[PDB]
RNA sequence: AGGUAGCUCAGUCGGUAUGAGCGUCCGCCUGAAAAGCGGAAGGUCGGCGGUUCGAUCCCGCCCCUG
């Protein structure tokens, strides 16, 4: 979680009393107001609870039961006033006279969990030495928890010594304000929230700074690297068997940073208080002058860790006459790393470029406390403060000696000045923006308090914001502070009047339309993956040269063998249809309306276009013209039984002409007209398979799927299937005027002796075309065949009608109406009148 | 006895829930915009605002599109659609949009890789934040009923300056009453607006973005969002046709 | 705030009777002469009271429609004299059904707004005018074609219009056997939401029939939409992924039980691992016995945190079994 | 061959004029009211000048 | 440690896949079902390769799950 921030309560209400001496507040309210200020508070986390004999201890002896596998050892603790207990664990983390935490008989422990007296192993258990994690303190329960020396006498209470009072924040800071991953940032917003006066950590007027005699080592740095800022100051002299104090490995456990040697604890208790990420270097193992460079085309290097790693032409790294020392602000490499064996130190106080890092610790694959907080700027004024701060704190803790000498490096021109330049902003432009008349000098005040020197010139604002805010650079940016500061709940809520729009477009009309035709009809809609099953195109048996196989393709896909874009609705619509035949629901028929993607040869990537200006009309056609074609498809499947059975019979299996209807209940949804032609395409059959036209345009298919698909698919027997593309049917709006004439019908069949592969609908309109005007209605009710008709042959008989629009039509205008369509199918199919 | 030989079928939860939305705002005089779900990191991203080489866009749970320098990508959100409604349109704008949104959540019973968000886009001669929470409580009204309330409390987004998350607050919820996590929204940030042609001193605009199946989620009890997404004929014939 | 909850459910009504074949027509409110004598009602119908206009285009029709039917059936006359003999049409419009409390107000002066009791008074002083969703059917409901001769109109299409509104009114429905005229008295359901009747379905009368000219088999629906109270569920469905179990079940009753009824005893027995209840089958002959017939209904069951076994699923079959016999006297047929 | 075993119906032309009528005005922002066919001459007449 | 019929599982440690259960199909039963008996169909034994005259078995690499 690279936006984290943990710190305890304590230590914020410290930072913030320093300006407004006992200031305190419950957790809830505090989670209240830093919520009404814009910061996640994902979790509120109180240390403890204990109850009962929970003091600190003093191991006396510790005689190791041998025999056993695990180093089971028996401990004498003093709980104070010389009264000796007896203890027994399996901890092996701590020395005779190592400060514990124990838990007598009659204490509870978090949660729900009562010390007894109970024998275990060779002596008498009546109590348990601690750790952090059973004491709700770490997150470390691999070991005991030992205090460091001088933390409180034996018999002093647990909750006290540990701060079991204290309640620790997890909060998830936006990546516009940086300056929160800190202390010395939450605290100045606390500040800002109640209207309190606040006394900057990082200020000189806590102490005063150290000072400056010469340069401290030998440092030259590349201009191009981005680094603004460089410090380096040593402490000479430093005691490695010194360890860290209680009140310091306190809060950096609560912070989620774990303690190791003092010369790296001020490190990250500075980087937690100030925000300035802080790097202790061993002063011994560095070999000449130092440098900033870019690396080589290949140069490696091993981080402290051990791991090399091929670096590039663009990251940023520290290097002296021996090898590489760092990455930026990565992380540190074995060279001149601090460890129990070091003595002299050299600490270093860097702002680096955020871009760069943030590009190097991406590709290398590695974030660090060190990382994140460069990547959302650090504030470069404080370089020489945190150092100065961090030099005291260490040689006050390892007994050291702070060497008078400090190198610092502000840029190829020395930068004086570290603020962002004026903003000019109208004094009522956050009055307007929020739709509230604030008090008068509400805006100047609240940018005082983020730290911004304002000066007024009648209307108008000259707001220079602080160092530490880089994210402040137009009059919008200084709106949002005054708006979250003074509360977005006094925000009125006024319905804007909007002009009288037109409503839905023709195609999203359409869309609902199809939508409801098809649910009504029985069919159930799916939201399509598109991403297409593994070999999908395989198991369908296309050529290598179909289109459908020219997928788009996803670097990063969920399923490694899922990372093609679907050219057809029908994968995902045949995946949900075996998800539903595996679950026992075998009757199904499925829809969906979803574009597809199709790449072509004009598809490929464009360049940034600058976001300055409004991009041109050649570079808006450019990205349109470079993304794949999205067209929207309509597509369904069926399986099992179209109609179900119930008192009315057996129900009615699921047929190719289903498919067929299915285009139909479009086409009708769409008022378009439509003509099924034969076709062979996969993963259709080959003879129960068509192509669907609009005129002379091809719009998609529809059949039956073909048997190796089904089988190679594992799909069930007879699914039939429908896609079209919606996109390549026209959108029609036609006005009716149907002739509607009152004169009574005539009915007559023909019955037409055709060729078996001549289709039903040729011979329609055929016999539609010869009978004129008369014809308002023909239906086709009997297709035959049999030795009564002839080899090759079938027999189709049409239902007629007949009507007059000024007239009672005659049995013979009706009979010469039927004679000409008969000789019309004559023609035009061959048919043959049957006898 | 049963009489039924065409079973009714049923139009999708969310795809229904969508229609419910967009009906609500075509009253209100709004339009519905559109856009592609492959996009141009030039919308996605770049004319949203977004810093290149930073954290705010490189931790995104974006689906990258081969080859690696194509800057082409599945969109994150709807929000692109900002962008093309007023490079397309003239001023002033008031637009929703609905579609498929795509981030690489792992599908569990609270996240699918892909869901639909509402996109909201209202840009003219004097908007001011009351009148964005004067749309997001109306917004509330319509998809939570009468009881319905609308909290707003600081956030960032790229593209929004000042920018909130949307909180919603309506009877008869989970147990009880209480504030559910429902969108983003803010100002329309003034480099939008100049990535677009439009002047920032002349015309202001808030967006909001919520999705759906989130939406689906917390208003009907849906526990797992897996139903919402697999397709099975279960889940969605309760809704009823949809017709 | 666009439509309401009423006007949306009227445009979701109209939709989906269209797309199952149903053709609106407009109603007139002029009732033929003499219909409800047609049908035979009898005097005190409160169908006869009706709305009277003084001066009536034609002089034998004056009278205001208490029901869409007339007028649905006098368009069904005139399609099949014009020779389209297979129709569907419906009507969604009010009627108008006048109480004794329905009279004539006075003039209410102008030159201010009228009282709140003025208000009431106008409103109750005009007849009840409902809003009644109605449809006629006759010849054949699926045409002739390549895949067979069609089917005729049936009271069971009826019945399935009935469960078409219901479910663009999304409430669930019940049918009870009735004898409502001009319904045939062994073919008519009185419709229910939850109990409160809303109208009728079925086939019409035979002797309605002849004498009003109507082709024979002709069926018939009307509700009352203004009795179907508005629902806004927000579904919450159980989707178990686990296997389910198959299980038919073949039950003899009374041949004069309700299958609806076994229906609802077996899934009262069955309990929650029913997910599914299917009547496929319904027999009568020497096998099963005088007086009585047999109901086959096709079981699904589905456990939702494991795989069901035969055995779970049988003493759940068993448990339906118990309670169909308890409820209806249903045997297990053998 | 024909495959339409449930031929289509159709809403009446003049509600579906209606309907798009009504559309229109929803559109900008306008509401549908409703009133009886069988009214008091002092709404259709009096009340109405 | 294992991968074995469509699924779920035993076996076979170089020269006829020994087998079950479910499922599927098929007969008995039922007007037709379900359930039950009865029988049948059903196995490059994980891919890629060696070794060998010959590999489910032994050797190399890799997919897969706990
Ligand atoms: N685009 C944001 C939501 C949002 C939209 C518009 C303004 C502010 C926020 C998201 O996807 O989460
Ligand atoms: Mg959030
Ligand atoms: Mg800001
Ligand atoms: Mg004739
Ligand atoms: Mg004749
Ligand atoms: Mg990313
Ligand atoms: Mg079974
Ligand atoms: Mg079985
Ligand atoms: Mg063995
Ligand atoms: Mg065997
Ligand atoms: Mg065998
Ligand atoms: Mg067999
Ligand atoms: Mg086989």
């Amino acid at each position: 979680q690279s936006n984290a921030m943990r710190l305890p309560y304590s230590w914020l209400r410290e930072v913030v009393a320093v300006g407004a001496s006992g200031w305190d507040v419950t957790p809830g309210e505090l989670e209240q107001t830093l919520l009404r200020i814009g910061h996640e508070v994902e979790e509120v986390i109180p240390l403890g609870p204990v109850d009962g004999p929970v003091t600190v201890g003093r191991v006396a002896d510790i005689e190791e039961l041998t025999g056993y596998k695990k180093p089971i050892r028996a401990c004498a603790v003093d709980i104070g006033d010389r009264q000796y207990r007896e203890i027994i664990c399996g901890a092996t983390n701590f020395a005779v006279g190592d400060l514990v935490v124990v838990a007598l008989p009659g204490a509870t422990l978090p949660g729900g969990f009562t010390i007894s007296a109970r024998k275990a192993y060779g002596r008498n258990s009546d109590g348990m030495i601690c750790s952090a994690a059973e004491l709700n303190l770490g997150a470390d329960h691999s070991g005991i928890l030992v205090l460091p020396p001088g933390a409180a006498e034996p018999g002093a209470d647990g909750a006290g010594v540990l701060g079991l009072d204290d309640v620790v924040f997890h909060l998830a800071i936006t990546p516009d304000r940086g300056y929160c991953m800190s202390v010395r940032g939450l605290a100045r917003e606390l500040a800002c929230a109640y209207d309190l006066d606040f006394v900057d950590p990082a200020s000189n007027s806590r102490v005063p700074p150290l000072p400056i005699e010469g340069p401290a080592w030998p440092l030259t740095v590349q201009p191009e690297t981005g680094v603004r800022r460089f410090a380096l100051r040593p402490v000479i002299g430093i005691d490695p068997a010194a360890v860290s104090p209680w009140w310091l490995q306190r809060r950096l456990l609560l912070c989620g940073i774990r303690a190791t040697c003092p010369a790296v604890d001020v490190t990250n208790y500075v980087m937690l208080e100030l925000g300035h990420p802080m790097h202790a270097h061993d002063r011994n193992r560095i070999s000449g002058t130092l440098g900033v460079r870019f690396a080589r085309s290949g140069e490696t290097a091993v981080t402290l860790d051990g791991i090399e790693r091929k670096l590039d032409t663009a990251d940023v790294l520290i290097v002296d006459d021996a090898a590489t020392a760092a990455i930026g602000g990565v992380m540190g490499a074995a060279s001149t790393e601090v460890r129990a064996d070091s003595t002299d130190v050299l600490l270093e106080a860097a702002i680096w470029d955020p871009a760069a890092v943030s590009r190097t610790q991406r590709r290398l694959h590695l974030p660090s406390e060190a990382a994140r907080r460069y990547e959302r700027t650090v504030d470069p004024a404080i370089s020489v403060a945190a150092l100065d701060r961090c030099a005291r704190l260490l040689a006050d803790i390892a007994g050291g000696e702070v060497s008078p000498t400090l190198t610092d490096w502000r840029g190829d021109p020395p930068c004086d000045d570290w603020s962002p330049p004026p903003i000019r902003m109208g004094v009522d432009v956050p009055d307007r923006i929020a739709g509230v008349a604030y008090p008068q000098g509400t805006t100047a005040r609240r940018l005082a308090q983020i730290g911004a020197v304002v000066t007024h010139d009648g209307d108008t604002l000259t707001v220079t914001p602080p160092s530490w805010r880089p994210d402040l650079r137009q009059p919008a940016d200084l709106v949002e502070e005054v708006l979250r500061l003074e509360g977005l709940e006094v925000i009125p809520s006024v319905l804007p009047p909007a002009p009288a729009g037109r409503g839905l477009t023709a195609g999203q009309q359409r869309r609902r339309t199809i939508g409801r035709s098809l649910a009504l009809s029985g069919y159930v809609e799916i939201l399509p993956t598109p991403f297409l099953p593994a070999g999908v195109f395989d198991l369908w048996g296309l050529e290598a040269d179909d289109s459908r196989r020219m997928t788009t393709r996803v670097l990063n896909p969920l399923e490694a063998d899922r990372p093609q874009l679907a050219t057809t609705l029908l994968p995902a619509l045949l995946e949900a249809l075996v998800r539903n035949v595996s679950r026992g629901l075998v009757d199904v028929a499925l829809f969906a309306i979803a574009q597809v993607v199709q790449p072509t040869e004009q598809t490929r990537g464009v360049g940034l276009i600058p976001v300055d200006r409004r991009p041109t009309d050649d570079e808006i056609a450019m990205l349109d013209a470079s993304l794949p074609r999205q067209p929207q498809h309509v597509a369904a499947v069926l399986a099992g039984l179209r109609e179900p059975r119930g008192p009315w019979g057996p129900g009615r299996p699921v047929e190719a002409a289903d498919a067929f209807e299915a285009v139909r209940i479009i086409a009708r949804a769409s008022r378009v007209d439509v003509t099924l032609r034969p076709a062979q395409y996969l993963p259709w059959h080959p003879g129960r398979c068509a192509q669907v036209f609009v005129g002379e345009s091809s719009v998609g298919h529809a059949g039956q799927l073909h048997p190796a698909v089904i089988e190679r698919s594992g799909l069930p027997k007879g699914t039939c299937a429908v896609e079209l593309n919606l996109d390549a049917i026209p959108c029609s709006a036609p006005l009716p005027a149907p002739r509607v004439s009152p004169y009574p019908a005539v009915f007559q069949d023909v019955s037409l002796v055709v060729a078996a592969d001549i289709p039903a609908q040729a011979v329609a309109d055929a016999v539609r075309a010869g009978a004129g005007d008369l014809l308002e209605d023909i239906a086709l009710f009997d297709v035959f065949t049999g030795p009564q008709i002839g080899e090759h042959r079938k027999s189709l008989t049409f239902a007629l009608r007949f009507r007059a629009p000024d007239r009672t039509l005659t049995e013979d205008d009706a009979s010469a109406a039927r004679d000409a369509a008969v000789q019309s199918a004559a023609e035009r199919v061959g048919a043959v009148l049957r006898g | 006895l049963p009489s039924t030989r065409v079973p009714a079928g049923a139009r999708h939860p969310i795809i229904m829930l969508a229609e419910h939305v967009a009906d609500t705002f075509i009253a209100m005089g709004w339009e519905l915009a559109e856009g592609p779900e492959v996009e141009t990191e030039q919308f996605n991203f770049d004319a949203l605002n977004f810093p290149a080489d930073h954290p705010a866009r490189g931790e995104q749970d974006t689906f990258y599109i081969a080859p690696e320098d194509s800057r082409q990508l599945l969109r994150t959100h709807t929000s692109p659609v900002q962008i093309r409604t007023l490079l397309a349109r003239e001023l002033p704008v008031y637009i929703i949009s609905i579609g498929r949104t795509f981030r690489t959540d792992e599908l569990d019973a609270t996240h699918t890789p892909i869901f639909h968000q509402v996109e909201g886009l209202a840009v003219d001669r004097g908007l001011s934040m009351a009148h964005l929470r004067g749309t997001l409580d109306a917004f509330a009204r319509a998809e939570f009923g009468p009881s319905a309330r609308t909290r707003i409390r600081p956030h960032f987004f790229p593209f929004t300056e000042p920018s909130a998350e949307v909180d919603v607050w309506f009877a008869n919820k989970i147990g009880g009453a209480a504030w559910v996590e429902w969108g983003g929204c803010g100002m329309v940030h003034p480099n939008v607006l100049r990535a677009t042609g439009i002047d920032p001193d002349l015309y202001s605009g808030f967006a909001f973005g919520m999705g759906l199946e989130r939406t689906l989620q917390f208003r009907n009890g849906i526990p797992d969002m897996r139903d919402m997404v697999e397709g099975d004929v279960r889940f969605s014939l309760p809704f009823g046709v949809g017709a």
